């Protein structure tokens, strides 16, 4: 219902992740790796050593985390999921958004694919599972506008994890239930209640044919399934913490597993006392990605909560509690969260701290970074930097990605009357009326929209936020409306969907031009 | 008499462990301050919470002299097993700011907050010039509010204090304690419209907010909520580490049972009864028993009848005590 109006202050291009990965999807024919960062960019790398910069590309039509990814037909088509409450469709070639299914209710956390069927199923907070055609999805256009859900349905709880066999035919769901539910990708029906964890579940696997599961909870407790026989054969203890993560190798014998523990395990389950620390990360695992260029996998990827994703190799041709790698093969840095912020007592500029403890300067009127500070003292600086001059609060901070997303609600968004003098402005002729902070940053947001172009001018007057600013539309609570950004205003199709999206709050400012009031 | 609220909830805290000598040996002080001031200028207000450990020794006292004689109707003998209930509910009600029936649960927090208070205006004139924390150390313990972000699995952990655990009767049928102290103590998951919002992760995202038990006191009192004619099962022996922080085998044993008689809770009777355990001086022809407690008569009952006159609807359960086995 309440609609807001965010901006993300940054550069047009972060080639690096400002935020953690959730999930990692490798492309053996074209060695290429997918991260999905947490600061709703995924990016795609390249795998090979002879590469100094592995950068390739980027993907920033996201809103929120970036949960889970899938690649499908060779590597041509990709499927994310999001905590924006979507599910998006991109070309994984050329790397561009094809479409936008806002089906879920809650959070998307995970995705299960079957390359042999070309099949995807999406699952999230909002306790359905939703089944897709890889090719359908493909062909997809604002014209061809058709695409409805198969949902699955029974889980008493939110769901964390999803996976389907090889061949498309059994899908299980994990959810904070400490329930297994199995269900039919084909005819959609409940096939049994695996009731075996004590805890919520975060990764699933299985096999080729359909036949064995694997079962990852944050209890500690790896689990294998039979699935003919609805019962847990085997309960393996191999971390201290719970288990986030899960591999298996091709003939689903040895488990690759990991989690809050940063240890990382390769144990064969059929004998759970043939164990090996592969390697102790910086940082809890997330999610895992196994080179699949051998029976004996020779690398493994490790995304974690830190912006850096690691690859370990795994070349054992020692004894006792020693990890198999000292230092990882590869490494693709990863940029730096902006983890604190503060905003000055005239409420235009802004002081924010990222994990390097470097201090940035910023206006947030103008949108744009005003210098670096380096490792300068954060408290000492936001009381070196003290203006009087007193301006009410007509936005907020957020950080959910890790960069700086600036949000304008309408109860307070037009809240703030500053001096046109004391805000910097200088007229020629010495005039000094009063401006809205928020109605300016509207009309600078919206400078590219004609629709706003009334007879004819071109933004507010008196400042020009960068083109490449990202612009979103997004429900409070969680959903997201519309995004794009500010030079892509121009464009009929996003001008139409802003003119549907636009709230009424915000049109009478931008478009009718009128005085904004009070309450 | 018309005082069975406070009645019942006496005659339990008289079978309470340390509460016997715990009085004795604070009430000594305040005799010492009398006579050390005979010899030798308070608060009035402090002076008021003095006196009433006073009324309780002499109560004590009192019941103490009828115990030896075996007396179960005194009414005929001596009116002072009404008189001091009176002496005693007076200086309650002048002590309080709130209010011929009331709850049975609320005088018993009053009388232990009071006894707290003035175990604390009796420690800020000792070192200044284990004894005082009696109420501290029999029935109030140490809850923890964990809460653990689901994403990033981290737990945020807060201490509080509490003397009573209210629980309720039946869902919104037979419910075994276990569901009961579940429906208290257990948790209440975070998530939806309005998320846990996790400094950690810096973000919204589930949570589950759950009770425990950390440092548990010398006797568990259990308020049960309620009218409802559904009684629910009521087992002797009791262990927590199911709801515990640090899982230890400490286990309590039922005690001590409250009972309201009457559909209204305006004008009903309050029954007490207790049962008695490590008689060392010498009743053991009473031990196992239980002594039950209505109006001036006091009767001695099996076990079994006792636990047949719980079980059905006249006479519902309203307090619960559980001590340290
Ligand atoms: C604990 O009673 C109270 N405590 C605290 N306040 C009170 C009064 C409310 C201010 C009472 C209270 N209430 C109603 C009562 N009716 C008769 C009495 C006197 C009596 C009580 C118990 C016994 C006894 N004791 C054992 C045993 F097993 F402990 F050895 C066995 N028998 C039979 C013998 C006489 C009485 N006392
Ligand atoms: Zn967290």
């Amino acid at each position: 219902r309440k609609v807001q109006v965010s901006y993300v202050i940054r550069d047009e291009v972060e080639k690096y992740n400002r935020n953690g990965v959730n999930a990692l999807q490798l492309d053996p024919a074209l060695n290429r790796l997918f991260t999905a960062g947490r600061d709703s960019i995924i990016r795609i790398w390249s795998v090979n050593q002879h590469k100094q910069d592995p950068y390739i590309a980027s993907m920033e039509h996201h809103t929120d985390w970036v949960n889970d990814i899938v690649l499908c037909c060779n590597g041509k088509t990709l499927i994310s999921a999001s905590s924006d409450t979507t599910v998006k469709v991109w070309n994984a070639h050329k790397g561009f958004c094809m479409s936008t299914l806002r089906t879920h209710k809650d959070y998307v956390k995970a995705l299960a694919y079957a390359k042999d069927k070309e099949l995807v199923a999406s699952a999230g907070l909002d306790r359905q599972i939703f089944l897709w055609d890889v090719n359908t999805l493909t062909a997809l256009t604002a014209s061809n506008n058709t695409v409805t859900t198969s949902s699955l349905s029974g889980n008493k709880d939110s769901i964390y994890s999803l996976a389907m066999n090889q061949l498309g035919t059994i899908i299980v769901s994990g959810s904070t239930e400490k329930v297994l539910r199995v269900w039919d990708p084909r005819t959609c029906a409940k096939l049994m209640k695996l009731k075996g964890h004590t805890d919520n579940v975060k990764a699933l696997l299985l096999n080729r044919d359909g036949t064995q599961c694997l079962s990852g909870s944050s209890d500690g407790t790896i689990r294998l399934w039979s699935l003919g026989q609805q019962r847990c054969i085997a309960t393996y203890r191999v971390h201290d913490e719970g288990v986030w993560a899960l591999q298996v190798n091709d003939a689903f014998t040895h488990v690759y597993s990991g989690g809050r523990d940063r240890k990382i395990y390769c144990t064969d389950l059929r004998n759970p006392d043939i164990r090996v620390l592969i390697c102790e990360e910086k940082a809890p695992v997330l999610k895992m990605e196994l080179d699949r260029s051998a029976d004996p996998p020779p690398a493994i990827w490790v995304a974690t909560t830190k912006s850096t994703v690691n690859k370990w190799t795994l070349k054992g041709i020692t004894n006792p509690i020693t990890p198999l790698c000292t230092q990882p093969d590869q490494v693709i840095k990863g940029g730096a969260s902006i983890i604190q912020c503060h905003i000055l007592n005239d409420k235009r500029h802004i002081l924010t701290k990222d994990t390097n403890n470097n201090v940035a300067y910023w206006d947030v009127l103008k949108a744009c970074k005003v210098e670096d500070l380096g490792k300068v003292d954060f408290e000492d600086e936001i009381k070196k930097r003290f203006k009087m001059v007193y301006v009410p609060n007509w936005f907020s901070v957020d950080l959910k990605t890790g960069m700086l997303t600036i949000t304008l609600d309408e109860s307070d968004c037009f809240a703030a009357w500053v001096s046109a003098k004391d805000a910097g402005f200088s007229s020629p002729d010495g005039s000094d009326p009063k401006l809205n902070l928020g109605g300016l940053l509207l009309q600078a947001l919206l400078e590219y929209w004609p629709r706003t172009h009334v007879n004819v001018q071109k933004g507010n007057g008196y400042f020009q936020v960068p083109p490449h600013t990202p612009v979103i539309f997004g429900e409070a609570g969680g959903r997201t409306l519309f995004r794009l950004l500010c030079r892509d205003s121009g464009g009929e199709t996003e001008s139409m969907l802003l003119n549907e999206t636009v709230p009424q709050w915000v049109i009478d400012i931008t478009v009718d031009k009128n005085m904004p009031k009070f309450n | 008499g018309n005082t069975c609220y406070l009645n019942s909830i006496l005659q339990v805290l008289y079978f309470c462990p340390g509460f016997k000598s715990g009085v004795k040996h604070l009430f000594n002080i305040i005799s010492r301050k009398k006579e050390a001031l005979k010899d030798e200028n308070c608060k009035e207000d402090s002076l008021a919470s003095y006196e009433l450990i006073c009324s309780l020794q002499s109560l004590i006292i009192s019941v103490e002299q009828l115990q030896a004689s075996f007396l179960l109707n005194p009414e005929k003998y001596t009116d002072e097993l009404a008189t001091q209930p009176r002496r005693l509910l007076n200086t309650l009600r002048e002590l309080n700011p709130m209010y011929l029936q009331h709850d049975a649960q609320e005088v018993l927090q009053c009388i232990l907050g009071n006894i707290q208070e003035t175990c604390q205006l009796l420690k800020k004139e000792e070192g200044s010039g284990i004894g005082f924390e009696l109420v501290e150390k029999l029935f109030q313990g140490q809850l923890v509010l964990r809460t653990r972000c689901l994403e990033c699995e981290s737990l945020t952990e807060r201490r509080e204090d509490f003397q009573d655990i209210s629980v309720p009767v039946q869902e919104d049928e037979m419910k075994t304690l276990r569901w009961a102290i579940s429906q208290f103590a257990s948790v209440e998951r975070i998530v939806g419209e309005d998320k846990y919002f996790c400094e950690n992760c810096h973000h919204y995202t589930e949570a589950e907010r759950s009770l425990l038990f950390d440092k548990m006191p010398e006797v568990i009192t259990i308020h049960l909520k309620c009218k409802i004619n559904t009684p629910l099962l009521t087992p002797l022996k009791l262990s927590l580490e199911e709801w515990s922080t640090k899982p230890t085998n400490d286990s309590y044993g039922l005690f001590a049972v409250v009972m309201h008689s009457g559909i209204t809770i305006s004008s009903g009777h309050y029954t007490a009864s207790v049962k008695v355990t490590d008689l060392n001086s010498s009743l053991k022809e009473y031990e196992g028993k239980w002594l039950l407690f209505d109006d001036s008569e006091v009767k001695v009952t099996e076990e079994k009848d006792f636990l047949n006159s719980l079980s059905p609807p006249t006479s519902t359960p309203y307090l619960l005590f559980y001590k340290k086995l």
